């Protein structure tokens, strides 16, 4: 009994190191309130970039 | 945008250096283009031309020394 | 990272020298069998013979099974070798 | 795959998307060679280009001594 | 196995010796290749000289 | 006169083993460069590391076989 | 950290702030590229940089020659 | 110069049996001996000493001493043992 | 035979023409130095023979050391 | 592959003495001997086979194996004789 | 003795015309080969032959 | 090591000085001429050195592993 | 304080050029005082050339005996 | 009277029949006027060509003494 | 020669008969293996002192052989010997 | 004294006085470091110096090894 | 030329006992190692000897001339010694 636990264990986490858990979705999220673009603006001073 | 290098980086410093050279030197060149005889819009074109030139060398020159640093540099890895 | 351990494995007491032979022997020769197991498949890997942190360990496993088996061979020839002197002379 | 083949990959993964900026502003290039946009946009690229091949390589190759030089003790 | 990675790998080059990208992924592989086949060697090597020492110890 | 013996730490070394500083800095500097490999500031610093990880790691090496050739002439002496 | 980090940090102590000055010296000069003034500086600043940079990398070479060189005969 | 000491007396040999003697040399040697390994491994992970060109230097030569002495020690108690083989053996 | 001369054949069957497409493109712009079209033509494929060689020679060299380093072993 | 056979059956013999048993023992490896050192001299001389790392990696296994293999036949075979020797002699 | 025969083929060749690029890369392969083929079988003499004399030896 | 009873490090510090003077004012130069001739000294020090060391642990291995 | 060799052969050439040093700093400081005087224009030029080479073939000449000295070291062995 | 690294370094003195005094007399008709771009074309491939001649043959006869000395290192 | 083949029509022996003495059976080889000894002995030594030989692969891995079955001829011939003489000598001690 | 010794002396008695040449020569030169007719002639100089020196120490050491194997021999 | 000094006669009417042929052989060995060793290492320290193409050529000679010495020294003992052993041991 000891010897069959021992090896079907051992063997058993080997094999379950294979399976695959990375599975990537894709999301898409419409902006409601605003553009998506990098807005920009000439100041008198400073040339402003919004990101 | 989506990736840039810092020689990238230095580049676009001087795009956004100058807020809008880039149109006014377009636009100047079809205001005269209507009427070449104009004394004033060819004195506006002859600096708005000659700002965009200097603009364009001092960009490109500063790019050639940054990369000669790194190559410099990666030639002693070995 | 699967691993195991067998704990009761040894007996302290005085016994019987004829045991003592049998649970050396049996002990030693299962230690460097696995011993042995273990550096081919560091070899025969990839991601563990090209990488420097990790052939530095190798190096040390080899080392020390070579120097075990020299001297479990040299002990033993020097007790058959005391036997042998006794009797002939 | 080795452990080189990872460290090559850090600089394929550490850069996005030059090879395929390089590929594309190539031919926008090609469509009009006397632009000065597209001729100060594309000399950038290309040294960015460069100096990543560069290292790349040369690391590669560092490794490759330090594993050859500790295998050598193995005798 | 390794060797047929390598000569694979060797048959896309001689292709097209001039792509970059194609001799970044062959230097790789032959330098993998490279430490494989020594690092064989020498450990065959070793514990061939300990199975002999133990005969010559007892002749 | 005579020198003095020493005094032996026995216990530390051996659980003193644990994941080197080197290494890890060494895959951390390479993970910043990586990210933007033009950086004069970042490549100046992954020069310095890398050259002393090499060092480091040859000399060990070159030390661990000394160390066991003596073992193995002791033994092939007394047989 | 070794010794060549060392090394390397004598040069980074003793210029105490032209990686600041470098970069200050390109903003101001990107705005306005063509003040003679400016441009001037700029010239000579990234120049010294320049100079810094490269006796910085090929003194670490050389303390790693030496030190490889000893090791090979610890053997 | 950090630390040092010295023994300066050593003790009359008319209150101590020939065995004595033997464990005491003994016992010094093996000490001394752990001791200097333990040194020079110790100088191999400091990372100051081993990139620095000054203290390889030293290194160098605490390895090669370490290798003389012990080679000397294994060959004179090898012949040592052999005269008395060939004494009784014979 | 052997098999480093399949090593280096397989580089001679790669590029089919090589070897004498450049002394066709010589013999060709020989006759009309000036001709820029012809200077052109010339440049790429006198790049490509160079590093053609260059690798087909480093290829060989590689393989050598691999098996002289194994056949050290057989003593 | 090509041009390749193999025998399927082997002749078969009686075995009733110590006698037979020795000779039987050793015309077994006898040939065994001498198949081995015809097969390692081939595959020195076929220039396919000593140039290439994959056929050179068996080469060499196949070579250590010989030197074993004899050296061990050699040592028992002494140590057998010099049982009987030392028997007689005493 | 092909192999042995090739390879001074090759060197008359190459010696005609020491710059022909096509030549030298002939040549650097077939030396190359006939260096590695010369090791190979001094090696395996001589190993053939201190198994011998260590038979000997044991007896002796 | 001594023989018992037989009757019978300044370029360093040169050139740590001469980092520090140069490390100030790197495009001097004076210093620069000046470095270059310390840094190649000591380089050629250190190597002669290393080997003369282990010529002598070859022969006093050599010796010892005749009668050995 | 040690004088090797390499600083000899330096030194023979600083003490070749003896004012040399000391005329480029002083010509200098004529010029940046009235730039447009074609007399210190001319001046300066030739001071400013000599210099240069000055320093560039002492730098060559301490290499290649760096370069000697080492290949016999490695004949130690 | 010689060995047989000399019939190899003679395979190539005899092989490139002239050119060790093609090489002096180029340099003779050069040396008496430098300015001369036929002469400068000449002499730059007589040098280049010589050049070669003497790298290959310095490689060959050093290949092959690392042959025998291996072969001879087996004696023993 | 290398384009000729050369047999023996029937291989008969007339030294198959044993009809000598055992003396001059033995006179027979200690003769005929001093001379083979010194011709051998005589013929590395040429192959070594001649200058196109010690230089040219093809001639030294023939040396190589010619000295190796030098010394495992000598070798069996001593070895042979001892062991005859040694048996003589524990027959007739006991 | 010794063999070696006669070795290296055989180059110093056949290279009469370049050793004094190349000293002398280097004064002149360091007096007018920017004449051409005497750089011209330090560098013939300097150079046949760098090849004498060479081609002393290799040969040196290739009798040095002759004879360190035949004393091992001797054993 | 410097310092030249020779004996003359010197078995002519008087002979040593090997006793102290060995002894004197032993002593005049010993001190001209140990003088030549201080000469190599002094060579090697001063700046001005370890930087000057001229002084280099002449330290190889000195260091080549010890190794092979001391290497001749010890080959010719250990033979000499082993001849003794051959004819005192039974
Ligand atoms: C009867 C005595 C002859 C053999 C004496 C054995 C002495 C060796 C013990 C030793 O030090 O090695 C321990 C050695 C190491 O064990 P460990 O250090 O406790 O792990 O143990 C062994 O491997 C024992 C090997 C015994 C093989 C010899 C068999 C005896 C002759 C055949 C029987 C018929
Ligand atoms: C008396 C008994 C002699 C034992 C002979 C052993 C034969 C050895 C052998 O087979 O190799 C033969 C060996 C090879 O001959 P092969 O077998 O024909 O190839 O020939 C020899 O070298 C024999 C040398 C014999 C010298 C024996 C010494 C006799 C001295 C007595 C003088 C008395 C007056
Ligand atoms: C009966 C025994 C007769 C002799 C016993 C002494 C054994 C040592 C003989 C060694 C031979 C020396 C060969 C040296 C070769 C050479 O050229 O070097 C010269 C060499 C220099 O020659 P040079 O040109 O004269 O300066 O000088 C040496 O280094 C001599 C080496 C001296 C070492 C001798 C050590 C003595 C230990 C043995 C004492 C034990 C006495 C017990 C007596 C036997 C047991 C009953």
């Amino acid at each position: 009994y000891v010897d069959m636990v021992v090896n079907a264990a051992t063997m058993m986490d080997k094999q379950n190191d294979g399976i695959e858990l990375g599975r990537q979705k894709i999301g898409v999220m419409r902006l409601n309130n605003t553009f998506v673009g990098d807005r920009t603006y000439n100041l008198r001073d400073q040339k402003m970039v919004i990101p | 945008t989506p990736w840039s290098g810092y020689l990238d980086d230095v580049s676009a410093k001087f795009d956004t250096g100058v807020d809008n050279l880039q149109t006014q030197v377009t636009e100047a060149l079809d205001k005269l283009a209507a009427k070449p005889s104009d004394p004033a819009l060819l004195a506006a074109y002859q600096s708005k031309l000659s700002e965009y030139n200097l603009y364009r060398n001092a960009q490109s020159n500063t790019v050639k020394v940054f990369k000669d640093i790194d190559a410099a540099i990666i030639q002693n890895f070995r | 990272i699967g691993q195991a351990v067998n704990i009761r494995s040894m007996e302290t007491d005085i016994v019987s020298l004829d045991d003592r032979l049998l649970q050396a022997f049996s002990g030693s020769a299962i230690a460097t069998a696995v011993d042995k197991q273990t550096i081919t498949n560091r070899i025969e890997d990839p991601n563990l013979v090209t990488d420097p942190k990790e052939l530095a360990i190798s190096q040390e496993m080899i080392s020390d099974y070579n120097l075990y088996v020299s001297m479990v061979s040299t002990l033993t020839r020097k007790g058959v070798g005391a036997v042998e002197t006794l009797l002939r002379s």
